[PDB]
């Protein structure tokens, strides 16, 4: 009310400004555009590096004594003597499994049953989306050849941002599309039970007490997404050893 | 007072968050209590016919608004704040 | 911030500002905003203190209206001060 | 800790290598922030034309066009504000106390200004923003007061700079280094305002003392730095980008 009933010439000024405000929206609109591309632009540079990690973990490729050499220094330079060697086994056993158990928000969601499943997790990829709605996809690559639970070769999660940018000029999470799972046995089905793999089956928009609850998990869902995106994937290595903590 | 309320929430419950609606309720609580106390202090000033509202009118306004025990602490935290405030120079 | 000088989390500045805009009196003391700021901080701390526990009892790491309602109604006094703020005015 | 320590010779080496791949990962992330910085700078050059445009509309320097006026109402109604609607019927110079009223709402900042600071901010015409561009990455906020009206100080532009330490953070993004304010020149110790708690102390950022070690003075002068950087954030990512609504109260 400290503006409603006041001078006119003033308000008049505001109206024009309110217009230039809109001009910013479109300018900030174009911003997020090239902004999104830049990120995806470098993701293609991260993948090759992470792919290397995948094979090194899956044992599909032996470590390069050079990488081992540089590792010796790096680890020493970071005062992480805990990972050194002075004077058998396949790829890093239970890599992402351990890395996730150290990830703040995620770790808690894993159960003793779904933990044995994540034991076959080989890698977690990332891909943005310009294929329509803004967003990204978290591809979980499991070892189908050994996974006794589900035959699925690649599980995933897709977060979508509503076309229209929010007030802040940024994106706003619209909803998430789970990549579901095809278990080969109910007894082997960890997921209804409180399981981690329910992550691929997030809550939907439509459905007191209801919204209040169906919003906390909905919020927790997006929260987890960022954890894997801005942390787990980028610093997966440290997340496994625990240095990221 | 969203942020100031969040900080306090961390001083008592570091591992506890708060929803948007819950925050809106807390904001109303603060503004509500504020107007109540200030409302009294305002009267106390007029009653005693004074043109100023010091920490004195606020204190008594707390004894009249807040219940026994609850008002007690309020008087404690308030008196302490004023004591420390004046000290810092 | 005058809040630091008083060791308070709440803004001693705004409280002092609002006290002069609410037309409660011709003038406002210097210790008035500090004393009031402390009181407000306490109450909010007293609420979130119990509201948080309620959240835990219900296995929740984030406080919601439901929780705030629990802490207030379970506390004999809080279930009282809110009423004073309410004011039926009938 | 003891978990990784008991890892077989084979295992460890497997980690050592990965620890290296991450280093190579750090390398690319470095270039990411680079283009990320430049790109974000590119668009700022586009934001200014609009802000520099509104500044005049705020200083009564330039007058609104009937096109913008009408176009505005269609927006006020579209957003359901109404507060910006004029009455049916056929004074001052460029909207009075604009930025002042604006900062009066901004969450973090609002609770910093005092009655003696309001009179000063009453002469604030605009709040700019610019990325250092050259050496040492970072942004600088510019405050332009009416030198021919401001009775407090002769300064025309009060600046503030936030330097991002060259060394990229662990997360892969920029990390603060220190704030370098732009001292003010008051025209009278009475019209000083700033030692008491004042808003303009924002132009006198806390300095990283030394490694002499202290107690409570390292935590206190830390919460202040956080507040300093915090305030800087507000103005940059909020106040400026949406000053219009921050003045009305919609942004709230």
């Amino acid at each position: 009310g400290y503006v409603g009933g006041l001078p006119k010439n003033v308000k008049e000024k505001l109206l024009s400004l309110k217009t230039l405000q809109s001009e910013l929206f479109e300018v900030e609109k174009e911003f997020q555009v090239e902004m999104f591309e830049l990120e995806n632009k470098f993701l293609q540079k991260y993948k090759p590096i992470w792919e290397q990690r995948s094979r090194i973990i899956s044992g599909q490729e032996q470590p390069k004594p050079e990488q081992i050499a540089k590792g010796q220094e790096i680890v020493e330079s970071l005062n992480e003597t805990e990972l050194l060697v002075d004077e058998q086994v396949k790829g890093i056993p239970s890599f992402w499994l351990t890395a996730l158990e150290n990830l703040p928000i995620v770790c808690d969601t894993i159960t003793d049953r779904d933990a044995e499943v994540l034991e076959y997790l080989q890698d977690i990829g990332l891909e943005y989306l310009t294929d329509g709605r803004p967003g990204f996809k978290l591809l979980f690559r499991f070892d189908s050849s050994a996974n006794p639970f589900f035959t699925n070769d690649i599980l995933c999660k897709t977060y979508f941002y509503q076309k229209e940018l929010g007030y802040s000029g940024d994106f706003i999470y619209d909803h998430a599309e789970g990549c579901e799972i095809s278990w080969k046995d109910n007894a082997h089905n960890v997921t209804p039970i409180e399981s981690f793999f329910n992550f691929f089956d997030p809550p939907k928009i439509q459905n007191e007490e209801l919204e209040e609850d169906l919003e906390e998990r909905l919020a927790l869902d997006y929260s987890i997404g960022e954890q894997l995106k801005d942390k787990l994937i980028p610093r997966a290595v440290d997340w496994f050893t625990g240095a990221a903590l | 007072y969203a942020i100031y309320v969040y900080k306090v929430l961390k001083q008592v419950h570091p591992d506890t968050g708060i929803s948007s609606k819950a925050m809106s309720i807390m904001n109303s609580f603060v503004n509500d209590v504020f107007e109540r106390i200030a409302g009294e202090a305002s009267r106390l000033a007029h009653y005693n016919k004074r043109s100023t509202i010091t920490s004195r009118e606020i204190q008594t306004a707390v004894r009249l608004l807040l219940p026994g025990e609850l008002a007690k602490h309020a008087v404690s935290e308030g008196t302490k704040a004023v004591t420390k405030y004046t000290s810092a120079k | 911030t005058r809040s630091s000088r008083a060791g308070l989390q709440f803004p001693v500045g705004r409280v002092h500002r609002l006290l002069r805009k609410g037309n409660y009196a011709e003038r406002v003391g210097a210790g008035a905003p500090v004393y009031l700021a402390a009181v407000l901080e306490y109450l909010t701390a007293e609420i979130l203190e119990l509201a948080g526990n309620a959240a835990r009892d219900n296995k929740k790491t984030r406080i919601i209206p439901r929780h705030l309602q629990l802490a207030v109604r379970n506390d004999e006094e809080l279930n009282k001060l809110l009423g004073r703020v309410t004011i039926a005015q009938g």
